[PDB]
């Protein structure tokens, strides 16, 4: 037989600070880096896949999951903590289509996944989800691209970069970063932005890519990846 | 239970000196169609009880189970104390008057029957709940036929052996199959004793036919 | 009848860029009416109405909850309303009482915003949606507005000529129907302007 | 609807009819009764087409888990057992006349009965449904003790035509299963291999 | 095997090598009780425990460390009395709820499955300490044979020929495998359970103890019942003779 | 309402009518009664219109939550035990009758689910009120592994048989052809009735209505 | 000194000091005598008071015709767990109209005491009990604890000095069988007289015995009904 | 930090043994049995002669028959006495009859170890009730004094003091009180021994005195009736 | 469908004096037509001072009993006393009313002596009102009992009488007279009768052979 904690475990600092989601942004900053791009034309997310032993089945599990015909999802940090917001995530796209009839649009969902974060770090007994995501879509003609960490904040980005060296990979996306980039050449710099903290040779098991426009979001296959991957498309 | 199915007809019980006789037929009978004609419904609850019940057959299942289960948990402990007969019939009053309460009652009518401290325990429980005690009893339709002959013999002589017991209710039973139409000529004689309680296996009653050619 | 307790007649029509929607004035019980002046349709939202006939309770009521999940609608999202958003949100209100259901019948008439395309559809007391591109009817008097919508209606049609057919449409249908009447108000809705007329009505 | 199933020594033979009405007119001609529980545990429904069907996948689920659990074959009294507890539970709600007839290494080929009161008791023959009430005085008349496993076909095969000729409910097609050690084995007869009896015509 | 600065006060929380340490406390509650053992025959399972009278005012067959869980299956217990008791209900009512859903009598291998789950639940949350208790399971039958189980306050369920679970249960453990139990009728294997309880016991540590058996076979037909006072003097009279 | 299903040599035809009704009184000349469950699987609809719809994206919502966890094409078994536990569960309340279809990789497999919870296999199964009249043309002509262009030769002429016949049904033929590779969903595959064009316009002229107060609001 | 807060925690000895704690709280209580016989069972109970001005605390309680009881400890957790030996007396008389054994009453309180020494921020029962009571296997004596394990003893006593009690009923114990209803009721109070000190001994105000067995039903006797039972005593040793 | 129900190593639970001392920091009640009668005696304590003499009711009414004195905190005690309130006319409308002190007094006694953290009410108390408690009353047995405390056990008394100097004022009844005395011996008495224990002097206005007799009922002496038993210093 | 009640018939009679209280029955149970046993007395005794009687559905007398029985001992335990004649008959009030809407189809007569040493007898309805009265019948011969009280024990409608109080030896021949009269007339009363007597001595019983017909 089980109880249950009914006390928050975040809790303010005497500096005025919560503990529990500053050292969550700390779980995220040492997992595997992460990034995304707007083009006007449509999103590409891309996200460092290393399996290290080879004796793993690489397309076996995906860092990139469809939450419906045209939104994706990335992450950084803690794999598990991330499969759970996916569910949820699928759930309330399908949550919204069966009231509305209409396909959920991309900021729409962004709020209701930060608002299933922010009470992780409110409720009774449960601690914070120690994975940063990153949702696309394309909705009204108009491509998207949203950021929701730990705390359950939400921000609208062009181009932004996760996991370990993102500071770096911020840094290196705001001089390659350009209005009305092609939804190709996003992609270009998209895989290139990553290999700047890779360190072991990029093949196309090494990293997963997903773009997402006008016809919706889909997984590259492998053949499509090692096109772009040998340094040109 | 609202609606019953597969019912058993009448259920006999009188007490004699040093231990009680209960008869009922062999009969799962499935509104006017005699079904099953082969299944029990005198049950043996302990040592020195028995149980035999009237009505729908899949209500008086559950009831051995649960009857069954109980003295199996108090075999457990071995702690010396056993459930009397008049203990029995007291919680199957108690529990057939709690389901009709309920509005959801068990459709039975059953006849306890025991011997224990040197006494004979005879015992009556409806589907509402009324109990009492009784030195001969019938259920059904044996309440109407088998019950006057039993109460005639009773009232010559109280007191009765083992073996005139017996051939009483083997001349209720001729009655009762030839009257009752949910009855058969297969019937079970289950008796408790000081020894024990005894079951025996399928008996039919002779029957008389002579007055079929007495018409004209 | 539950439906012929309050009467109530609502028509929707489409024209060419423009919607209207009719509905009589009657507010009244069983056989005796009380008021004159009852407001059946409700706007949704500039370029967007609703039209309910049915229990007078849960004319208002409907009108009412659905102005409640509208307002939060537009203010989580930074857009208004749909019509076919607005359609299945009337579908999805009167569905979650389906073993007791609202005993009304929406109408629900307009543009579509940014996309100026004119839209109409009816629906069930437990919300069932029907998409039409000439004309949809509820109330008491449904089987004489269906024979005067059937003969008067023309595929293009500019939004005067749009409310003299609607108007006809309406007055003859009313007039056959005892538990309706009482005055029949119109609204055009354009593009450009709403026109809200008060037609000339039997008072019998 | 007519379902049977008579027990020999190796094993259980079923049979059950294919007709399923609602009202006058035949939804489906050609309705399979037997019902695959599991390895070589078979049940035979009769009544409500909701009903039995729901509750047929209930005990599957239900002996399922309890297979694995026990790491055993299971046992056909705890087949039938599973279906008591729902029939009786469920009485006032459920209208079902479920005949269980299984085979297992521990006791053998076993023909259970339980109808809508949600009693269960073991039987030689067992028949249900409503085309039964007509073959009561056949099958009383013709069944010998200590029939082989191709008597058994032949014994249910002619009940079953003979109760799908009076009953309206009850027709279509014959549908027979064999279990035993080796394992299930099933046949269909047709419309020209139904066991003819002849019409009574001056 | 020492830290205990946190770590060992709630048994939801792991130690820095990996170890639940109030499931470990628990386990060192049986080990201070005195020893309970139950060997496996050809025809059956007899169990035997000595039962340490703490005063000569208690009652012959006070505090019993024997049970009855099912009418064919028997409970032998060590470690804390209390919780011992509790299992043994849990233990009744799911052999209770067996038979009214299937009909026939619990197997003891899916019995001992079940209760050690019941025993598992309680080393995982912080509301709920574990059991201090160990206990034995066995039982008999015509089909299944003789069987013997074991459940440990972790939760962990294993087949036995010859267990013992207590005091010394070291001291034990070394006497039954010098026994053929594989081979001996448990007619005479009564009489050497008897015999390492007596070895085992300390006299001059421990005061005056009471021994408890339990017959469960071809013998008593399957019901596992207490052991005749005619054989328990028996068993008295040979483990007595051979202590010299 | 005349809904039906058929099983070829490659997939599934479906079809159905466009006749809905409020009592005895037609209220919607063109109503889509085939629909969408998954990519590869189709559902016809009757009895209650309202029950009909809500089941049926609730399923379809559930499937696609089912597919995307599996990463792989749902199952025709998967929908039906969706349908049939949950009619089962309301006790028929929720009138519901549904003809399922579609393609697996085990293959073509075609259902009729009951609103009390009763589902049956069948290569043909008609639903409705005018299922009587659609059963009839399938137990004349219905032949096992015909072609395609056969097959929905076939259930046009079952639902148009409905359609004629039976007053519930009426208009235009819907029909759905699901194979393993090709998914064909014709809308408007026959229409066999049309109104007969006004020849006398009733055009009501210019202000020909009178009125009592007119009032204009300005819009952005 | 750190898992000596809750039930839950054990130690690494292995114990749990919370319980031992509450058997403590039976050590604070006044002492009481617990015999049988062959025919009847006796409870004799030392009443204590707060001052000399105010009247003695109850120490024998009654729960059945044929149960009775007598408390050690904790006032509010004695009448609390009474309660509880009413209720499933009452319960069994109720259903099957017979008195409830004692072996299966003394049981139950196995049962529910032990629930709370293994859930967290509950309480074992800090409070110890003598259960005298005649069934069908005759006179009984059970012995409960604040740990859920129960005594069947010939003759106990638990209180505060009661080692003293405990040696006297240790050298007379097979004189109790064969003894007749007056002796062993003067056997219980001679027990109870070796708790107190040499100066003090049992008077008409301090003394409360419970009779229950064959002959007659539990009875309660209280300061002018418990005089023939002090009445021809043996005097107090030196 | 412990819980609410830990035992001490001594036997007994620490949120109880608290509550004993803070009975000790209320005012002083004193009640006396008599055979004419039982009287209970109390000092209201004024801080401020700003304050309403009246308003202080120390002695409170439950039935017609039965009165009680409360010491330590007033607050906790109001919420025991509403409970003893309604005990008595639910007995009352049951059994058509009036409840003797005894069972009163063991009524609110089932309420004292009523506390507790887990397995417990939303509803539920937290911590025992800090009073003590004198129901003093007449029923079918005669004239009858109780005294409870935190722990709730309960006892029949002759001569009872709790409060802040209740060790001082015992001594001082048992010198002093006899079988044989009257109920105007008993009034007199316990005048005396109050005014010893106070800080200020005593006064009509200072003091609350109520007597409960099998002539009459519950009767609360008022600043004209006070003065015949003060003049007598 | 199904009915949760049943007429099993019995009369049961109670008579109040200055010292002395009789509560009389017929031992009778029978449904519909047919006698189910001849040996089943509806007065019951519940204290030394109190004496019940029970009339109606047998089903619902038989638990009512048992839950007068439990209340005896709760009471008893709480407050160390023993319930009074009017003490039960204000529990039994509620009791009856606690089932206001499915309530029990019984005819209660309580009958003993009060706190002073008077005869007291209190009649019942199903639901729970009750009165105290010096005579009252109830039952299905309930109606040839009282008419016959009325003009014996109340001295009503006749002009010249003295207007004697109440023996014990006159109610006792008062009772067997009446029951004689009801097993004439009434099919349900018969057997045999069962006579309890409420003194400050005791409890008696006395029975008395009836109509077996």
């Amino acid at each position: 037989a089980k109880r249950g904690y009914s006390f928050s475990l975040t809790t303010f600092s005497p500096s005025g600070k919560l503990v529990q989601i500053e050292y969550a942004l700390a779980a995220v900053a040492g997992g595997a880096p992460s990034v995304g791009i707007k083009a006007a034309n449509g999103v590409v997310l891309a996200t460092e896949k290393k399996q290290k032993s080879i004796l793993y089945d690489e397309r076996s599990v995906h860092k990139v999951e469809p939450i419906t015909k045209h939104i994706g999802l990335v992450y950084s940090g803690m794999g598990p903590d991330y499969r759970v917001l996916v569910h949820r995530a699928r759930k309330l796209a399908q949550q919204y289509y069966l009231v509305y009839q209409e396909p959920i649009p991309t900021a729409q969902l962004v709020q209701r996944v930060a608002s299933v974060m922010q009470e992780y770090t409110q409720s009774g007994g449960v601690r914070p989800f120690g994975v940063s995501l990153l949702i696309c879509g394309w909705n009204e003609g108009r491509p998207y691209l949203f950021q929701s960490d730990p705390s359950g904040a939400y921000f609208a980005w062009k181009a932004t970069a996760m996991g370990k060296n993102y500071v770096n990979g911020k840094t290196f996306l705001e001089k390659r970063y350009n209005e009305d980039l092609e939804l190709e050449d996003a992609i270009h710099t998209a895989i290139l932005t990553l290999k700047e903290s890779f360190e072991g040779q990029m093949t196309e098991d090494n990293i997963e890519v997903g773009i997402c426009n006008e016809a919706g979001f889909r997984r590259l296959t492998p053949t499509e990846v090692r096109d772009y991957l040998a340094a040109i498309a | 239970t609202q609606n019953p199915m597969v019912t058993g007809t009448s259920v006999l019980g009188v007490k004699f000196d040093g231990g009680v006789v209960i008869a009922a037929d062999m009969l799962g009978s499935y509104g006017s169609l005699a079904r099953f004609r082969n299944i029990s419904r005198i049950m043996r609850v302990n040592d020195s009880t028995m149980l035999g019940a009237s009505g729908d057959y899949a209500d008086f299942q559950y009831l051995k189970q649960v009857l069954g289960q109980m003295v199996i948990d108090e075999e457990l402990l071995g702690d010396g104390h056993s459930y009397s007969p008049r203990a029995i019939h007291s919680w199957l009053t108690r529990a057939m008057y709690s389901r009709r309460s309920k509005m959801n009652p068990l459709w039975n009518t059953m006849v306890i029957g025991g011997y224990a401290d040197g006494e004979s325990f005879l015992g009556y429980v409806d589907m509402l709940g009324v109990a009492y005690e009784a030195p001969s009893l019938a259920t059904g339709y044996g309440a109407y036929l088998a019950q006057p002959l039993l109460r005639e013999v009773l009232e010559k002589q109280p007191v009765l052996s083992q073996t005139e017991a017996r051939e009483l209710v083997e001349r209720c039973m001729r009655v009762l199959y030839y009257r009752d139409a949910r009855s058969y000529n297969r019937f079970q004689i289950a008796t408790v004793t000081e020894k024990g309680v005894e079951i025996e296996g399928p008996l039919s009653a002779q029957t008389n036919w002579d007055i079929a050619h007495m018409i004209s | 009848s539950i439906m012929s307790y309050n009467g109530g007649a609502v028509m929707a029509m489409k024209g060419k860029n423009c919607v209207a929607i009719a509905a009589d004035r009657r507010f009244g019980i069983q056989a005796q009416m009380v008021t004159t002046d009852f407001q059946k349709i409700f706007p949704m939202g500039d370029r967007l109405y609703i039209g309910l006939a049915g229990l007078a309770t849960d004319v208002q009521t409907v009108a009412q909850r659905l102005k409640f999940r509208l307002n939060l609608y537009e203010l989580k999202e930074g857009r208004q309303i749909k019509p076919y958003t607005l359609m299945s949100m009337v579908a999805n209100l009167l569905y979650e009482k389906r073993f007791g259901p609202y005993y009304t019948e929406p109408v629900i008439a307009g543009l579509d915003p940014k996309t100026f395309k004119p839209f109409i559809c009816s629906l069930d007391l437990i919300g069932c949606p029907m998409v039409t591109d000439d004309f949809v009817v509820s109330g008491t008097c449904s089987e004489q507005m269906y024979g005067m919508c059937e003969s008067l209606w023309e595929p293009n049609m500019d939004p005067e000529h749009l409310f003299e057919t609607i108007s006809q449409a309406m007055l003859n249908a009313v007039d056959r129907d005892a538990v309706s009447g009482m005055g029949v108000i119109v609204h055009v809705i354009e593009k450009d302007k709403i026109t809200t007329r008060t037609l000339k009505a039997r008072m019998d | 609807t007519t379902i049977m199933a008579v027990q020999f020594n190796g094993g259980v033979v079923l049979g059950a009819d294919s007709r399923t009405t609602t009202g006058s007119y035949i939804a489906n001609r050609v309705t399979d009764k037997l019902t695959p529980i599991h390895d070589h545990i078979f049940c035979c429904r009769s009544g409500s087409a909701a009903d039995t069907q729901a509750v047929a996948d209930a005990v599957t689920y239900q002996l399922g888990f309890h297979s694995i659990e026990l790491n055993e074959p299971p046992l056909v009294h705890t087949a039938a057992s599973l279906f008591k507890e729902m029939c009786y539970r469920y009485r006032e709600d459920l209208m079902a006349g479920i005949i269980i007839a299984g085979w297992d290494p521990q006791e053998g080929g076993q023909v259970y009965s339980v109808p809508m009161g949600g009693m269960m008791v073991r039987q030689s023959f067992a028949i249900g449904g409503s085309g039964s009430s007509y073959i009561y005085g056949y099958v009383d008349a013709t069944y010998r003790e200590g029939m082989t496993k191709d008597e058994c076909l032949q014994f249910t095969a002619n009940a079953l035509a003979l109760a799908m000729e009076r009953d309206g409910s009850s027709g279509g097609v014959i549908r027979l299963a064999a279990i035993q050690e080796s394992g299930v084995e099933r046949q269909v007869l047709l419309g020209d291999q139904i066991p003819k009896f002849t019409i009574a015509t001056l | 095997s020492s830290i205990g600065t946190g770590y060992d006060l709630s048994a939801s929380t792991f130690s820095p090598d990996g170890r639940v340490f109030q499931v470990e406390y628990a386990m060192k509650a049986v080990e201070n009780s005195s020893t309970a053992i139950g060997i496996r025959c050809k025809d059956g399972v007899v169990f035997g425990v000595e039962k340490l009278v703490l005063s000569k005012l208690y009652e012959e067959g006070s505090n019993k460390r024997l049970f009855n869980v099912d009418r064919h299956v028997g409970m032998a217990v060590a470690g804390l009395l209390a919780d011992a008791r509790s299992l043994a209900d849990i233990a009744r009512e799911e052999a209770s709820n067996f038979r009214s859903n299937f009909g026939y009598n619990i197997p003891l291998k899916h019995l001992a499955d079940r209760v050690a789950m019941y025993v598992h639940a309680y080393t995982l949350y912080s509301a709920v300490r574990p059991f201090g208790c160990s206990f034995m399971l066995g039982s008999y039958s015509a089909n299944d044979g003789a069987q013997l189980y074991m459940i440990d306050p972790s939760g962990v369920s294993y087949g036995y020929w010859g267990c013992a679970i207590g005091k010394a249960r070291q001291a034990a453990k070394t006497e039954i495998e010098k026994l053929q139990m594989k081979e001996m009728t448990c007619r005479d294997v009564v009489k050497e359970v008897a015999k390492i309880i007596y070895i085992v016991h300390d006299e001059v540590k421990d005061k005056a103890f009471e021994l408890e058996l339990s017959w469960v076979g071809e013998l008593t037909k399957g019901r596992h019942e207490i052991v005749p006072k005619d054989i328990r003097e028996e068993a008295e009279k040979y483990a007595k003779e051979s202590l010299k | 309402t005349t809904i039906a299903g058929v099983v070829y040599k490659d997939g599934i035809v479906l079809g159905a009518d466009t006749r809905a009704t409020e009592g005895m009184v037609v209220a919607d000349k063109n109503c889509s009664k085939i629909h969408f469950i998954s990519p590869n699987i189709y559902c016809c609809g009757a009895g209650t219109a309202a029950d009909t719809d809500m089941t049926t994206q609730l399923i379809s919502s559930n499937l696609e939550l089912h597919s995307l966890t599996t990463g792989r094409l749902p199952r025709v078994v998967t929908a039906n035990r969706m349908l049939k536990q949950m009619l089962f569960r309301y006790q028929g309340y929720i009138g519901a009758a549904l003809v399922l279809g579609g393609v697996d990789v085990t293959g073509p497999h075609l259902y009729s689910i009951y609103p009390h919870g009763s589902t049956d296999k069948l290569p043909y199964v008609t639903m409705g009120s005018g299922s009587l009249a659609a059963m009839a043309v399938f137990e004349d002509k219905f032949r096992p592994d015909m072609e395609e262009e056969e097959a929905k030769k076939l259930v046009s002429e079952a639902i148009a048989a409905g359609i004629f016949n039976d007053l519930g049904s009426g208009s235009n033929i819907d029909l759905c052809v699901i194979s393993k590779s090709k998914l064909d969903f014709l809308r408007p595959f026959s229409v066999p009735n049309k109104k007969g064009t006004r020849l006398g316009r009733y055009r009501c002229e210019k202000g020909t209505t009178a009125v009592l107060t007119e009032k204009v609001t300005p819009l952005e | 000194n750190q898992y000596d807060n809750d039930v839950t925690v054990w130690s690494p000895q292995g114990r749990i000091h919370q319980i031992e704690y509450a058997m403590e709280a039976v050590k604070q209580g006044s002492a009481t005598v617990g015999l049988k016989s062959k025919t009847h069972a006796v409870l004799v109970a030392l009443k204590r008071a707060q001052s000399e001005l105010a009247a003695h605390q109850k120490k024998i309680l009654h729960v059945d015709n044929h149960i009775g009881i007598s408390i050690a400890g904790l006032t509010a957790d004695a009448r609390l767990l009474c309660n509880f030996m009413r209720q499933e007396c009452l319960d069994s008389r109720f259903v099957f109209d017979r008195p409830l054994p004692v072996s299966r009453l003394v049981s139950l309180i196995g049962s529910k005491t032990q629930i709370p020494t293994q859930r967290y921020g509950r309480r074992p029962y800090g409070v110890g009990l003598l259960i005298a009571g005649y069934d069908d296997m005759g006179p009984h004596i059970f012995q409960t604890c604040p740990s859920a394990n129960y005594f069947d003893c010939r003759a106990m006593s638990i209180g505060a000095r009661s080692q003293s009690a405990r040696t006297y009923l240790e050298r007379h114990m097979s004189e109790f069988m064969e003894c007749n209803l007056d002796e062993l009721v003067k056997h219980g109070l001679r027990a109870l007289r070796e708790t107190l000190p040499a100066e003090q001994d049992l008077t008409t105000k301090n003394v409360s015995i419970g009779i229950v067995g064959k002959d007659l039903e539990f009875t309660i006797y209280d300061d002018d009904d418990v005089s023939p039972f002090l009445d021809g005593l043996e005097e107090r040793p030196q | 930090d412990r819980g609410v129900n830990t035992f001490s190593p001594e036997g007994r639970l620490f949120q109880v043994e608290y509550a004993i001392e803070a009975i000790k920091l209320g005012s002083t009640a004193i009640g006396i049995q008599t055979s004419e009668g039982v009287c209970l005696a109390v000092e209201k304590r004024i801080t401020s002669p700003l304050m309403e003499p009246s308003s202080i009711e120390k002695i409170v009414e439950i039935d017609a028959h039965i009165g009680c004195a409360m010491s330590g905190l007033i607050a906790d005690a109001k919420t025991l006495i509403d409970k003893a309130r309604v005990e008595t006319q639910n007995h009352w409308f049951t059994y058509n009859e009036t409840m003797t002190v005894e069972s009163v007094t063991q009524a609110v006694s089932n309420l004292a170890l009523q506390f507790g953290e887990e397995d417990a009410d939303p509803g539920a108390m937290s911590r025992p009730f800090g009073v003590a408690l004198l129901f003093g009353g007449v029923d079918e047995k005669g004239p009858q004094l109780f005294h409870m405390d935190p722990s709730g056990t309960f006892v029949q008394c002759d001569a009872r003091a709790i409060g802040s100097a209740s060790e001082g004022a015992q001594s001082s009844l048992q010198e002093v009180y006899h079988k044989s005395m009257t109920l105007k011996e008993a009034i007199k008495s316990s005048l005396i021994i109050l005014k010893q224990v106070m800080e200020e002097k005593l006064n009509a206005t200072n003091i609350e005195l109520a007597t409960v007799q099998p002539g009459q009922n519950f009767h609360m002496f008022t600043k004209e009736e006070l003065e015949e038993v003060i003049k007598d210093i | 469908r199904f009915s949760p009640y049943a007429f099993n018939g019995g009369t049961v009679l109670a008579i109040a004096g200055e010292d002395f209280s009789i509560v009389a029955s017929d031992t009778r149970l029978s449904e519909g037509f047919s006698i189910h046993t001849r040996d089943s007395p509806k007065c019951y005794k519940l204290t030394d001072k109190t004496v019940i009687g029970c009339s109606g559905f047998h089903g619902d007398c038989l638990t009512l009993t048992k839950i007068i029985e439990a209340r005896l001992k709760m009471y008893k335990h709480s407050n160390n006393k023993a319930m009074t004649t009017g003490a039960i008959a204000a529990m039994l009030s509620t009791i009856l009313y606690s089932r206001r809407f499915f309530p029990y189809y019984v005819y209660n007569i309580i009958g003993g002596l009060d706190e002073e040493g008077k005869g007291a007898v209190y009649s019942f309805d199903p639901v729970g009102s009750y009165q105290r009265d010096s005579f009252k019948a109830g039952g299905s011969a309930s109606a040839m009992l009282q008419p016959l009280l009325d003009n014996q024990v109340g001295f009503k409608n006749m002009q010249n009488v003295e207007h004697v109080p109440l023996t014990l030896d006159r109610a006792m021949r008062l009772v067997k007279d009446v029951f004689i009269s009801a097993a004439e007339r009434d099919v349900y009363t018969g057997d045999a009768l069962r006579i309890c007597i409420v003194t400050k001595e005791g409890i008696r019983e006395e029975t008395v052979p009836l109509r077996k017909d």
